[PDB]
């Protein structure tokens, strides 16, 4: 059964620094892309980062955040450095249905239960 | 009045399973040997005028989204073309300090960065002297490691392998057969939305030829439809599941890489040879692709007609280029002649369609190194092909997104967006199934064993 | 009609064609190396536990055959002609697919009872 | 008097040791698969004889007559001098082209006995 | 009593349990080990099959003959053997004197084929 | 001690020409060879 | 006590007890991992 | 071949000599450049 | 069917360059050695150059010709230089019955058509 399973839990302030780690477990690490969408209170998803055999950064991430999978331990890991206050939000995990990364939600058809970094 | 079980052997009865199946190939491409990535000379020879017989009175289920015979055709394309890249030249002393410089042979305003002239040392026959050699690299295919020193795009990752020049990247069609006490049910009802049931269904000896083509948006060289255009999806009002459409007739695209490239042997090492690319003739020129504009545009007539059953008759349908990404899912990617397309589709998909002579030239990139589908990690190495290439093709479909949208819009945006491969066969395998034959049933008559 | 070309026909009609379902249920390495091999095996499985399961019924090689075990009314309950001249043999296993297996118990047992009796039958004399 | 001894005896010679050919019908390196392949053969080819003599009626006779008759046209000489004087092998290439349609022949005439016994068994 | 617990049992016991044993006869380091298995397991079915099949007994699990029983081979009383003793102590007893029934036991069904084409012949 | 079993009063056509199972052999001893050499070293390092 | 010879020294002898004996092993470092490009698609794994 | 030292950081008095840190060149991904590289290293699996 | 296709040939003014050619289909290309034979009019077959695992030239050669063979499609060349004009004749192709060449007519068992070089 394909699962995906957050960490990171953010709260930190102003300036801060995060690892958000996502598990991939009923799917082939290799087979699928994995990607970062983000969730302002009142707001519509929005891609941030992701990578399959390139990575891919979203317009506002002005090379601040860094994507990374380990395919030894099936996780795509996010660097958050620089937090500006704008960045409260849901962030989201999801498993593209290729090896691409899209920057439309309708390319991910499996998402993870969600991390709201404050 | 005494009735006992009667057994009978030879009873039709089948039940839906899951199996293996083997390939089966014309015999027409046996003679003149050469190399497939397919490697049909193993698959065995298919009978000629197969039993394909016709069965009355009998409805079955069918379901392409999780129909079986797909995801094991995904795993026979990895696995055919694994096998082929194993007993290649592995390119892992190519990637070194190059030193490019831009191409100035009367290129074209198009045509002004995308082509670098690259000088690097290569070891000769022996390995206590070096040589310098020169080789032409897209710009896709380096990066900057500083001014005017380069390397390959991927070989910070991994290595890549150089594909024979033998090995025919070119589909067959490759019929999937059964084996014995196993049947194949193939779905003959015209107005067939990939779900539920068939009035008109048949079992063959095998599937029809069906020729693997690796393809994103614009799903090429397939079947086509019966009477109308066919949408069919998993799930209409789902915008997250993919929209697969497919048309009665095809629309022409002709696509040419104008440049008349030539070829050059670099040697890496005692038995290893590298195919670089040597000096252009001729003139510069932007690959592009052809489609009638008057083609395309009553194509998309029909489509939007077809679409407005599942959306309603007053609704505004619009179409709109690739939403972005990754460069194998925003544009037009497929194989001609040994070299690799991406293709600018925004000339196509642009459009608004109201309730109530030219062509199109859509321009091309090229790549030599490429991150393979089948795999996040190993890319391999296309050897540049020796003169003009164009080859043209039906287009046979789309995959269509649809974007989401609040309720009470009235206008529906449709994106393209290929991405899973699954698709590309998922269109050609919606009709057939497999199901496992189950003899011995038991009935009751009147009759007695002797004693 | 070739192959299961009676599917939609009724069980008599059916029944009266039943060799052309029979014989067709046995008829460097590369991927299609394993996956022939895997299948020309996996026939001969399946065609031969449907030989032994009928070996050890009173019936090897019968093609139609009778037994001493009565059709338990609660199986079917329904009149003789009914499903003989109005239902094919798709709908019928739906009907009694649930009670297959506690019926093919009950014909090895009434084979080997009938065994000994015809063997005691031939040491009287 | 071993496997195939009796190949160029008559076939009245030939059918006293039938059972002597019968028994000898199914008895990571490139050597070993070699032998898979032909050890899988070896059950194909003998299991399609023996489902072939089983739609016929006969399953383990190893003699099997039937009641469809013979057409003289096939051969056209005496019972006598076959069985006395020919041998298997010289017959096959006279009746190879008159096989293939016996077969279809011999696979209809156990069909209808097996109906015509469950009608004879209803009747009582 | 599911697959061998007739093993212990008396011979005669035994003989009431014998399709038990019937059908569980024939039910990438693993990838051919497995492959290797099935095969095996074919060939060892097919092979009693047949051996059975040149005698006049295929399909019938209990088989009765015409050839007559050397008192040689076991020279005891029949009460004791189906009474008392397992098919167990039976295999080992027979084991010097079982490949001669064999040969003998194809001659009977050799001597029926010295009499079976013939009384329909003369009808 | 192998059963060399003689086939009496038959007569059989031969051709050593046309036959088979010396091109057999033939692939066999190539690919008998080439499993020998796999894991045998390589010598390219000697090219100095 | 399970022996193939007991009166064979040459022979070892494996012990069987009822009761299980607990054995705590432990390594106290806090090791850090470090990881070497070697090449290609190649990687080694070093300690800090 | 290897630059080694002891590691000494208050080690406890057991391990005096276990572990070396050892310094070497090393190939990077791109075959005509060099780095220089550390790792730490038991004494059984080094060899003065 | 193992058949022999050729090409080259027609005029070239005397120290001129020419190249032939000639593709094995029916048969591996790897298992068997080529040659070249031609036949002066009214003379007999000669050899001319052939190559397996090793080059031999004719005698008459003296180190103009060239001969090569690519794999990858199973093509033997020769590229003719300094054209005298006395190497008028016909030029054959034959495929030897093992890997190695000789330099006797009957070493080969296939042959081409032939193909006029003057
Ligand atoms: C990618 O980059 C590579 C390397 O930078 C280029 O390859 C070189 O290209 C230059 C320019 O065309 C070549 O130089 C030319 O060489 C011709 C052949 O003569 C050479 O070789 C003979 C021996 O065979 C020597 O004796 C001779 O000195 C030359 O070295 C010359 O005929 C050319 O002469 C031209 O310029 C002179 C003025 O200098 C004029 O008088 C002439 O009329 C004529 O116009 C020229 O010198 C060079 O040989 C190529 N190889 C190398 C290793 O440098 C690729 O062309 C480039 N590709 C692209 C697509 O940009
Ligand atoms: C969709 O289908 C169409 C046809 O159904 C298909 O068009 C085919 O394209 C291939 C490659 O582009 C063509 O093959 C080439 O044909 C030309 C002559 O037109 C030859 O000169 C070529 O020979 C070169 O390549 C060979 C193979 O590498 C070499 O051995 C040779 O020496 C030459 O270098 C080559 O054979 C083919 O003719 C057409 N067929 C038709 C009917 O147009 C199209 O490619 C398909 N689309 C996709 C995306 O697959
Ligand atoms: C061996 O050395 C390790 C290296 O430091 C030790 O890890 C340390 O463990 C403590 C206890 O859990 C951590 O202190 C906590 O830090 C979090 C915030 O850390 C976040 O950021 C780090 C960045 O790497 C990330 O790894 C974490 O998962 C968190 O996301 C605070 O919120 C807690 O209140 C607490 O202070 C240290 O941060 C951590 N060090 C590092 C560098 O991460 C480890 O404990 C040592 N093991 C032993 C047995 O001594
Ligand atoms: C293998 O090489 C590729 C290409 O060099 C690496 O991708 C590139 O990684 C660099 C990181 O140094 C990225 O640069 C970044 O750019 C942002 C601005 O977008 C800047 O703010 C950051 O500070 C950083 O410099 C670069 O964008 C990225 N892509 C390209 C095309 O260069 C790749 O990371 C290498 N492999 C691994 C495993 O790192
Ligand atoms: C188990 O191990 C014991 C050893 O404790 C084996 O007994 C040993 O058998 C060997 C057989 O060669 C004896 O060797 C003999 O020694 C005498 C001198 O004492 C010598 O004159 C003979 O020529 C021969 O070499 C050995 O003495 C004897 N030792 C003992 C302590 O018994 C025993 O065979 C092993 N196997 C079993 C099943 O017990
Ligand atoms: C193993 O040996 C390596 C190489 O000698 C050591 O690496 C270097 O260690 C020093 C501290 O021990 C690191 O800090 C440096 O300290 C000097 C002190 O003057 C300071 O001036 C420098 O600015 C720097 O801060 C140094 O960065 C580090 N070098 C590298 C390339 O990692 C290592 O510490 C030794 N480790 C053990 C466990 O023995
Ligand atoms: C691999 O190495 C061998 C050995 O060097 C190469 O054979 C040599 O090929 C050259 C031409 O490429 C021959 O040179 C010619 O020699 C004739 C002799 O009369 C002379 O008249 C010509 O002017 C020219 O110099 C050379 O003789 C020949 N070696 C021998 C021993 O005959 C072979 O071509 C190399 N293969 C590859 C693929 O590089
Ligand atoms: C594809 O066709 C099938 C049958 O023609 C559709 O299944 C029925 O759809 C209607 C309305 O969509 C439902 O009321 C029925 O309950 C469905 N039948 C079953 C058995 O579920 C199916 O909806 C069609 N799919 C699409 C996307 O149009
Ligand atoms: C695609 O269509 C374009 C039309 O713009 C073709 O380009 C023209 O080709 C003709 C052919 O000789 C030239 O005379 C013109 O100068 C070209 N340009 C224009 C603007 O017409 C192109 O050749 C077509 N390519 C294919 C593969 O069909
Ligand atoms: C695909 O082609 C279209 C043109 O049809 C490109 O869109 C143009 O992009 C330039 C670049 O800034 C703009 O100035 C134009 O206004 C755009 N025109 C249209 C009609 O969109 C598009 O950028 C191309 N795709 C890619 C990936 O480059
Ligand atoms: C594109 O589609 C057309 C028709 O949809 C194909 O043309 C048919 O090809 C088949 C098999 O080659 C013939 O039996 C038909 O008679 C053809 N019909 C017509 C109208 O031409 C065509 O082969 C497809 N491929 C290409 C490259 O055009
Ligand atoms: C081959 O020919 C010989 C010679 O005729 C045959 O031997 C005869 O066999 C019959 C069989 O009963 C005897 O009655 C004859 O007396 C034998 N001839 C002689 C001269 O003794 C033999 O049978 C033929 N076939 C074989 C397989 O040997
Ligand atoms: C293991 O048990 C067996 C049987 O209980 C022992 O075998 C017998 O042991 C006695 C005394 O040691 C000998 O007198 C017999 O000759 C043995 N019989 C056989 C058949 O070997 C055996 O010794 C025991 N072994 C151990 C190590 O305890
Ligand atoms: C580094 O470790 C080595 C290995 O233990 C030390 O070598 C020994 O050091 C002790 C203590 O001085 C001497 O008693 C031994 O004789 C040494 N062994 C040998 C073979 O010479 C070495 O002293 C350590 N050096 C430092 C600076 O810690
Ligand atoms: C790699 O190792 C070599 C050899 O140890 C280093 O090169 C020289 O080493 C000697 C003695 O340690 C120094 O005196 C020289 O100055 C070193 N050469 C240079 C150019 O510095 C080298 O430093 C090591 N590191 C690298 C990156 O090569
Ligand atoms: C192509 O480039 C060459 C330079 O090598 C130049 O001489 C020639 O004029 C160019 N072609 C045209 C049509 O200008
Ligand atoms: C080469 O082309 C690039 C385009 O990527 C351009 O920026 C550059 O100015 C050109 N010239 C040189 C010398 O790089
Ligand atoms: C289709 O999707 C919608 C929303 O995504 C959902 O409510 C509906 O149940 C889905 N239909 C099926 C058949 O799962
Ligand atoms: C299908 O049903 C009709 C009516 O019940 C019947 O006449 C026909 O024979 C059936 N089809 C077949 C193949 O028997
Ligand atoms: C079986 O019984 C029902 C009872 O109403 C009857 O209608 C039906 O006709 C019977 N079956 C046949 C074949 O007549
Ligand atoms: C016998 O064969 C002849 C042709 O040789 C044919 O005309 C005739 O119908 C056949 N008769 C039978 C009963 O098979
Ligand atoms: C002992 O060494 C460790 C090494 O990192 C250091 O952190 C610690 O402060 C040292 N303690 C003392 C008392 O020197």
């Amino acid at each position: 059964e394909v699962q995906l399973v957050e960490s990171g839990g953010g709260l930190v302030q102003a300036g801060g620094f995060l690892e958000l780690s996502c598990e991939l477990r009923g799917s082939i690490f290799n087979q699928y892309a994995m990607a970062w969408f983000r969730q302002a209170p009142g707001k519509e998803r929005e891609f941030v980062a992701g990578m399959g055999a390139v990575p891919h950064y979203g317009e506002f991430v002005k090379g601040r955040f860094t994507i990374s999978r380990d395919n030894a331990k099936s996780t795509v890991y996010l660097q958050m450095s620089s937090l500006e206050p704008e960045d409260t939000a849901i962030y989201f995990c999801a498993r593209s249905k290729s090896t691409y990364i899209s920057y439309n939600s309708n390319g991910y058809d499996y998402w993870g239960q969600g991390t709201q970094v404050t | 009045e005494n009735l006992w079980v009667t057994v009978y052997y030879g009873v039709p009865v089948w039940k839906d399973a899951e199996t293996t199946l083997f390939c089966a190939s014309d015999a027409k491409a046996y003679e003149t040997e050469k190399h497939n990535v397919w490697a049909t000379h193993a698959c065995v020879p298919t009978d000629p005028n197969p039993q394909e017989i016709h069965l009355e009175n009998v409805t079955e289920e069918f379901n392409m989204w999780k129909n079986n015979m797909v995801e094991q055709m995904h795993t026979d394309i990895i696995s055919l073309w694994d096998q082929s890249l194993k007993p290649c030249v592995k390119l892992t002393p190519l990637c070194v300090t190059l030193q490019c410089t831009n191409v100035t042979n009367n290129i074209t305003d198009d045509m002004r960065g995308e082509l670098k002239n690259c000088s690097f040392n290569m070891t000769t026959e022996l390995r206590d002297k070096k040589q310098k050699v020169y080789s032409l690299f897209y710009r896709l295919d380096v990066v900057q490691i500083n001014n005017k020193e380069y390397r390959l795009i991927n070989c910070n990752t991994s290595a890549c392998t150089q594909a024979c020049p033998k090995v025919s990247f070119e589909p067959i069609p490759i019929h999937y057969c059964a084996p014995a006490g196993f049947a194949i049910l193939k779905c003959k009802d015209k107005k067939f939305n990939g779900t539920g049931p068939c009035p008109s269904v048949s079992t063959v000896q095998c599937t029809h030829g069906i020729k693997p083509v690796v393809s994103t948006q614009l799903l090429l060289n397939g079947s086509l439809a019966e009477e109308e255009v066919m949408i069919r999806s998993e799930n209409i009002t789902n915008n997250a599941k993919n929209i697969l459409v497919q048309f009665n007739t095809p629309v022409q695209i002709n696509c040419t890489r104008p440049n008349n490239n030539t070829r050059k042997s670099i040697r890496i090492g005692p038995g290893q040879a590298f195919y670089a690319t040597g000096d252009i003739i001729g003139d510069i020129r932007q690959a592009h692709c052809n489609v009638s504009k008057a083609t395309w545009n009553e194509t998309l007539g029909k489509v939007v007609k077809q679409l407005r059953k599942h959306f309603g008759n007053n609704t505004i349908i619009r179409f709109a280029n690739s939403s972005g990404g990754d460069l194998e899912v925003t544009t037009h990617s497929f194989n001609c002649g040994g070299e690799f397309f991406y293709c600018n589709t925004s000339g196509l998909f642009n459009s608004t369609w109201i309730s109530n002579n030219d062509s199109i030239t859509l321009p091309c990139r090229i790549k030599q190194i490429i991150n393979m589908w089948q795999r996040i990690g190993q890319c391999m190495y296309a050897p540049p092909i020796q003169g003009v290439i164009r080859c043209v093709s039906n287009i046979t479909g789309l995959i269509l997104t649809r974007d989401g949208g609040s309720t009470n819009s009235t206008t529906e945006t449709f994106r393209p967006g290929g991405g899973d491969m699954r698709d590309n066969w998922r269109s050609e395998l919606y009709k057939y199934k497999v199901v496992k034959i189950e003899p011995l049933g038991v009935a009751p008559t009147r009759c007695k064993r002797r004693v | 009609l070739g192959f299961l070309g009676a599917a939609g026909s009724t069980m008599g009609a059916a029944s009266m064609t039943l060799t052309v379902q029979a014989r067709n249920l046995l008829s460097k390495l590369t991927v299609w190396g394993i996956k022939q091999l895997q299948a020309r095996v996996l026939a001969v499985e399946r065609y031969l536990r449907d030989q032994q399961l009928l070996g050890i019924w009173g019936c090897s090689g019968k093609l139609i055959c009778c037994t001493n075990v009565p059709w338990n009314s609660s199986w079917s309950n329904r009149n003789l002609s009914e499903i003989w001249d109005n239902m094919t043999w798709l709908q019928w296993d739906k009907e009694i697919s649930n009670y297959t297996q506690i019926i093919y118990g009950l014909l090895e047992e009434s084979q080997n009872q009938q065994e000994k009796n015809e063997q005691d039958l031939l040491a009287l004399d």
